[PDB]
RNA sequence: AAACUCCAGUUGACACAAAAUAGACUACGAAAGUGGCUUUAACAUAUCUGAACACACAAUAGCUAAGACCCAAACUGGGAUUAGAUACCCCACUAUGCUUAGCCCUAAACCUCAACAGUUAAAUCAACAAAACUGCUCGCCAGAACACUACGAGCCACAGCUUAAAACUCAAA
């Protein structure tokens, strides 16, 4: 998080903020501020060190990083409120909706998918293929059935070895 | 409107409570039946598997866990 | 952000309302709070009558202090409040002068019909 | 009648319960829901549509465990009414309503109006409801009853939930 010292965003480009009292440096500073105000500073720096042209907001990539403060705010919430359903639900929805624009900012300008990507720490995947329950018949068979493929491929190789011990000794 | 449609409903749902009610000791024990059959055509599913690959027995290790019981 | 405490303390002689007072802005102080201004509403007749620290209230001195404070200081000023046997009732609100009025044209009617349907 | 008579009245002290008036308002939230006070956090998406099953929620009742307990209250006990029993009435009291941590996953969960976009000119239009329609998409439907059923399958559910038939029968529904 920035330092609490950190001037607002609305006060950091007045002439003279530095030479003001400390007091005066207190009451504009994110210490005085409600979360929402350390936030705006966050976004900021994101978009200076990601995009192109920080004052564009409506580009694909500066939504992604306004969309990604969001839900770093949102799983910050949940870790002190574990019950509250109606944010859990902004926040899955909120990480839906990323994902969503990364698909089409991957599909449009990759060079910025991957600095966004590296920006923002985002591990882009791919969504399963199909959605349907795995259930304990499902999960156990699954299990069993790697199981007999991993004894077949071992017993498949000893017949290898054996077949070629004999060979050699025709000779 | 009328409710003529949701009484039917009503009086079968009456009754069919009224019958589970009955023979809730006879249906427990069908139920459980039907679960060691269930777990039994389970455990021949998985034995299948391994037999048409080539192994003689179960991977080693390998236990058919019982995945139709309460516990 | 700025802060109006709205402190009721016990009816008390000059000297011991001076040292409650200074005693609760060092509190704020303490906690990262910067006060801007106290002022002195005047002793009253309470609204009714109050129970605190097992004793009973019927007057008190009304007191406000006008501060700013980290979002953080609020929780646990109003837990140092709830200590100190000198304050009968103290409670932390948003400054309202901090919230801006809008403008207002006038009153819109509302169609009775809407009343109804809605 | 029973019950109570450490009863009732005044006064004072005193809540893990519930939130007059405002509210003749029609706001917030995806819905369920949400109307005492304060503060903190906080109410997704710069195209739309997109799931019985994926993901996350979901009144009331109910389950498991630990607490609280004013009042209410299935059940139960007593009194009364009754030919008599149960109920309706009275008294007492419990599960439960509350808190916490897990479940359960249902409703006439209904504005009984799917989402989005557009139109008010044509014919206004079976009827009633709630003026009549267009584009587009998903979901769903194809006589009644059998049937919120049977079987199968899944599920922390075990007298449960979800999905959901057929045979026999009828000329209606
Ligand atoms: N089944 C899948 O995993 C899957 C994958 C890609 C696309 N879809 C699409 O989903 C729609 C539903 O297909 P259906 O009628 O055969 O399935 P369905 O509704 O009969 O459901 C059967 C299975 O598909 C899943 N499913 C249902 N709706 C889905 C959806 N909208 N998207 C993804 N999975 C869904 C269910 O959870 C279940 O596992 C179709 O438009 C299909 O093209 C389904
Ligand atoms: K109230
Ligand atoms: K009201
Ligand atoms: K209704
Ligand atoms: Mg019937
Ligand atoms: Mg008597
Ligand atoms: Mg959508
Ligand atoms: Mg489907
Ligand atoms: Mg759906
Ligand atoms: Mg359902
Ligand atoms: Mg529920
Ligand atoms: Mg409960
Ligand atoms: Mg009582
Ligand atoms: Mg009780
Ligand atoms: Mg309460
Ligand atoms: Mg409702
Ligand atoms: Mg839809
Ligand atoms: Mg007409
Ligand atoms: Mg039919
Ligand atoms: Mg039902
Ligand atoms: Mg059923
Ligand atoms: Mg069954």
């Amino acid at each position: 998080d920035p330092p609490p010292s950190t001037l607002l965003k609305d006060y950091q480009n007045v002439p003279g903020i530095e030479k003001v009292d400390d007091v005066v440096k207190r009451l504009l500073s994110l210490e005085m501020a409600n979360k929402k105000e350390m936030l705006k500073i966050k976004q900021e720096q994101f978009m200076k060190k990601i995009v192109a042209n920080p004052e564009d907001t409506r580009s694909l990539e500066a939504r992604i990083i306004a969309l990604s403060v969001k839900i770093r705010s949102y799983e910050e919430h949940l870790e002190k409120h574990r019950k509250d359903k109606a944010h859990k639900r902004y926040l899955l929805m909120s990480i839906d909706q990323r994902k969503k624009m990364l698909k089409n900012l991957r599909n449009t300008n990759y060079d910025v998918f991957e600095k966004i990507c590296w920006g923002l720490g985002i591990e882009y995947t791919f969504p399963p293929l199909y959605y349907r329950r795995a259930h304990r018949r499902f999960v156990t068979k699954k299990a069993l059935c790697i199981r007999v493929f991993q004894e077949t491929q071992k017993l498949k190789k000893r017949r290898r070895a054996l077949k070629a011990a004999a060979a050699a000794q025709k000779q | 409107k009328n409710v003529l449609k949701i009484r039917r409903r009503k009086m079968n749902h009456h009754k069919y409570r009224k019958l589970v009610k009955k023979t809730r000791f006879l249906r427990r024990k069908v139920q459980e039946g039907r679960l060691r059959r269930k777990q039994i055509k389970f455990e021949k599913d998985l034995r299948r598997i391994w037999l048409k690959a080539g192994l003689k027995e179960a991977p080693e290790g390998w236990q058919t866990p019982k995945i139709y019981l309460r516990g | 952000p700025r802060y109006e405490l709205a402190l009721i303390l016990k009816a008390m002689q000059r000297p011991e309302t001076a040292a409650t007072l200074k005693r609760t802005i060092e509190a704020l102080m303490d906690r990262g709070a910067i006060v801007r201004d106290l002022e002195n509403l005047g002793e009253r007749a309470l609204p009714y009558r109050i129970s605190a620290h097992s004793q009973q209230h019927n007057r008190g001195g009304y007191f406000l202090v006008d501060f700013y404070a980290p979002t953080a200081a609020v929780e646990s000023m109003v837990e140092h409040l709830s200590r100190d046997i000198d304050v009968i009732r103290g409670n932390i609100v948003k400054h309202p002068l901090t919230q801006e009025l809008k403008e207002c044209e006038g009153i819109v009617p509302v169609p009775l019909a809407e009343k109804l349907y809605s």
